Parts: C-alpha cells; sequence; structure tokens
C-alpha cells in the first residue's frame, strides 16, 4: 500500500 | 474562470442514504484530483474523502470509513459522495474540494472550493418551537441583559425580533444549535439598560415559517 | 497528525501585523497551507507549500515555517481581512486535518458576563437550560459547574458574528440538563477563563 497523499493529478 | 457547484443536500432521517453531486467548470475535470470535505461549527473542517483523477485510489476517514462511497464522472465532470447509514454527526457543510495541480510525487493544497450544501441527519418531524424567558435580575457591564430561549424546534429557519421588530440594537440572535434530541435551538439576547426594566416591556417575537407557528414572549425579571 | 490552532480567538485592528501560530502534534515537513474562511463563504486558499503564496492573494499573507511548526503572517491588517484562518496538514501517509482555526476580529466595548437560570416555564416541561452569556468578550477555546463540578458534553456553545450595526459579538454557552437532574443540585456556575482572568457567575437554585 502506497502513500495516500501521491500526486493526485494527472 | 473556475467554480463548483453542489447539490443534493436537505434533511436524511438517520441510517438512510444520500447521494451528493458536485458539477465542475472552466478546468478540466479529468486531470484533477478530488475531494469531500464537511464542516460543523461545534468542530470545524474534517476531511471526507479522496478519489484519484482516474478514480484508480479511493481513501475514506475513519469515522467514513465504509460508510461512504466516492466516485466521480469524467464524462459528465461531476463529483459524486454516496452516504450510507447515516448517523447524526454527519450533520455538516459538505464541500467538495480540488487539490491544486502540482507536479511531482506529492499532493498539494485545497485551491478550490463550492458553496458547500447543507445535511441535516435527523428523525425530527415538523415541531414548533418553545420560545423560554430569559428574566433579567440586576446586571453588569453598565446595563441589563435579558432574552428568550428558542428551544426544541424543527426544521430550520426561525426568525427572532424584538419588540415587534423596534429593538434592535444589542440584539444578538445567535446561530442555532442541533441539539441531540435532533432538534435546533438557539438564544436571542438583547442588554437593555436597567432602568426600563420596570418602564419598558421586552417582547421577542419567534416566527418558525417551516411549521406556520408565531410565538410572542414577553420576558420580564424575576422577583 | 493533529492540528493545533492558537490562539483561539484574537482581536486585531485596521493596519496591525498580525502572526498566527499552528502547531502539529507530529513533524509534517512543509507541506501545509492556510485558509482564509468568511462566515457562510467556501474556505479560500491563502499559501501552500507553508511559504509559498497562492495566485490572487495579496502580498500582506506571508507564511513561514517547517516540521511542526507554522506561522502565518499579516503585515499590515485590512478591512476585508476579518475572518477564520485554518492551517492543515497533508504531509506523508497521515491524509489531511484542519486546527480547529483562529478567528481574527475587531476590537471593541465593556466586557460582561451573565447566567441566566432555567425559567420556571421550562421547568415544568421536564427541561432545565442553564444559558451564560458572554458579551464583547471572548475565552480562549467557557467552561461550566455544576456544584463545583467541572461538566462535560452536557453544554453546547454558540457565537454571534460583528457586523456593521457594531463591533459588538456575543457568545453563549447552555447547559442543557432535565429537571430530575436539576433538582439535585443547588450551585450552578459558569467559569470563562480570558488571560491573565476567569469569571465565575453563578447562582443558587431558587435564589
Amino acid at each position: 500500500n502506497p502513500d495516500p497523499n501521491a500526486n493526485p493529478n494527472v | 474562470q473556475v467554480q463548483l457547484v453542489e447539490s443534493g443536500g436537505g434533511v436524511v432521517q438517520p441510517g438512510r442514504s444520500l447521494r451528493l453531486s458536485c458539477a465542475a467548470s472552466g478546468f478540466a475535470f479529468n486531470t484533477y484530483g478530488m475531494h469531500w470535505v464537511r464542516q460543523t461549527p461545534g468542530k470545524g473542517l474534517e476531511w471526507v474523502a479522496i478519489i484519484w483523477y482516474d478514480g484508480s485510489q479511493k481513501y475514506y476517514a475513519d469515522s467514513v470509513q465504509g460508510r461512504f462511497i466516492i466516485s466521480r464522472d469524467n464524462h459528465k465532470n461531476t463529483l459524486s459522495l454516496q452516504m450510507n447509514g447515516l448517523r447524526a454527526e454527519d450533520t455538516a457543510v459538505y464541500f467538495c474540494v480540488r487539490v491544486r495541480f502540482s507536479v511531482g510525487p506529492h499532493g498539494s493544497a485545497f485551491d478550490l472550493w463550492g458553496q458547500g450544501t447543507m445535511v441535516i441527519v435527523s428523525s425530527a418531524s415538523t415541531k414548533g418551537p418553545s420560545v423560554f424567558p430569559l428574566a433579567p435580575s440586576s446586571t453588569s457591564g453598565g446595563t441589563a441583559a435579558l432574552g428568550c430561549l428558542v428551544k426544541d424546534y424543527f426544521p430550520e429557519p426561525v426568525t427572532v425580533s424584538w419588540n415587534s421588530g423596534a429593538l434592535t440594537s444589542g440584539v444578538h440572535t445567535f446561530p442555532a444549535v442541533l441539539q441531540s434530541s435532533g432538534l435546533y435551538s438557539l438564544s436571542s439576547v438583547v442588554t437593555v439598560p436597567s432602568s426600563s426594566l420596570g418602564t419598558q416591556t421586552y417582547i421577542c417575537n419567534v416566527n418558525h415559517k417551516p411549521s406556520n407557528t408565531k410565538v410572542d414572549k414577553k420576558v420580564e425579571p424575576k422577583s | 497528525v493533529q492540528m493545533t490552532q492558537s490562539p483561539s480567538t484574537l482581536s486585531a485592528s485596521v493596519g496591525d501585523r498580525v502572526t498566527l501560530t499552528c502547531r502539529a502534534s507530529q513533524s509534517i515537513s512543509s507541506w501545509l497551507a492556510w485558509y482564509q474562511q468568511k462566515p457562510g463563504k467556501a474556505p479560500k486558499l491563502l499559501i501552500y507549500d507553508a511559504s509559498s503564496l497562492e495566485s490572487g492573494v495579496p502580498s500582506r499573507f506571508s507564511g513561514s515555517g517547517s516540521g511542526t511548526e507554522f506561522t502565518l503572517t499579516i503585515s499590515s491588517l485590512q478591512p476585508d481581512d476579518f475572518a477564520t484562518y485554518y492551517c492543515q496538514q497533508y504531509n506523508s501517509y497521515s491524509f489531511w486535518t484542519f486546527g480547529q482555526g483562529t478567528k481574527v476580529e475587531i476590537k471593541r466595548a465593556a466586557p460582561s458576563v451573565f447566567i441566566f437560570p432555567p425559567s420556571d416555564e421550562q421547568l415544568k416541561s421536564g427541561t432545565a437550560s442553564v444559558v451564560c452569556l458572554l458579551n464583547n468578550f471572548y475565552p480562549r477555546e467557557v467552561q461550566w459547574k455544576v456544584d463545583n463540578a467541572l461538566q462535560s458534553g452536557n453544554s453546547q456553545e454558540s457565537v454571534t458574528e460583528q457586523d456593521s450595526k457594531d463591533s459588538t459579538y456575543s457568545l453563549s454557552s447552555t447547559l442543557t440538563l432535565s429537571k430530575a437532574d436539576y433538582e439535585k443540585h443547588k450551585v450552578y456556575a459558569c467559569e470563562v477563563t480570558h488571560q491573565g482572568s476567569p469569571v465565575t457567575k453563578s447562582f443558587n437554585r431558587g435564589e
């Protein structure tokens, strides 16, 4: 399970 | 220009379901990661859920984990939030939020907010307010304080005036609070000179249009 | 992460330099955001990355800090700056958490505290609501003590908003108890601590 705060954009 | 508009809010029975919508415009919806952030004046803001731009990764807060289902429609540029098993604490102003366009491995702040949609989780039906007096008894600060206690009414809103609209200076109609009973309550206090307690009559006027009830209450000091 | 903002509410004037301190329980590096929210309006982002200004924000807003301590600075306050400011963390697996917020209000006047015993009409209804009124005066969060015993959960607090009519504001804390649980106690008190300075308006049941 990676970081949920990772870049959520394209 | 860029904007977000929410819809679908309202009063919902506890344990039932209610789906909120968010209309996007101006910006490329499919290229942004979205959020749901609610807010109650008693506890501040609270993050609810996030959905990835492609809808791959979805996360929820512990208080809403397993009961809320976040989803998006890149075709119609709409962000939706399915709320199930709604408890009374879910009562908050829900905002759909857009993250700031960041380049890198990490996300960014919240650069876009909608006007907000209000959801009220309560089993209460329409009920007229019970107005109780807050009698003055000399008192401090150079003047005296008196008011009315609008308690146990549902739903919002109620309009409060004093002396049929004549008394407006010093009138502080507090915002309503949703009690644990599921009903609303507020206090409207006015600071008046201590001399005019026995001379001037003080009558508050509470009108509850949803219940079609208009309660007036003459507050007088207690001996 | 738990974001704590101190003070809860702060009084200021036009042209003053305002420094709002934000503290994180853990370390969030420089992944902190500042917001401004007018009453009834959507939050408006001011500073991201704890030191980077957002497009459209005037230069008077400046931000600094890293790790656990952060500060939002306004060089010169403006009439359209009186609002509530929030700081939020978005670092690492710690998802997204806001503080309680700091409300910046305009000064002024006489700070007074009132307490209202439950009305006789309400006692017939089986409910007993003790209302504590704060006028032109703010706490650092108002406590309730019944027979010299701190209360919790049964109190509910609300605050008005200043307007063009006057800079007067008010805060009301209401202690809701049943009639059965109200005849069992005599001394009802309301203590509000402001500075170094708690005022404790009380009353004995009946008279």
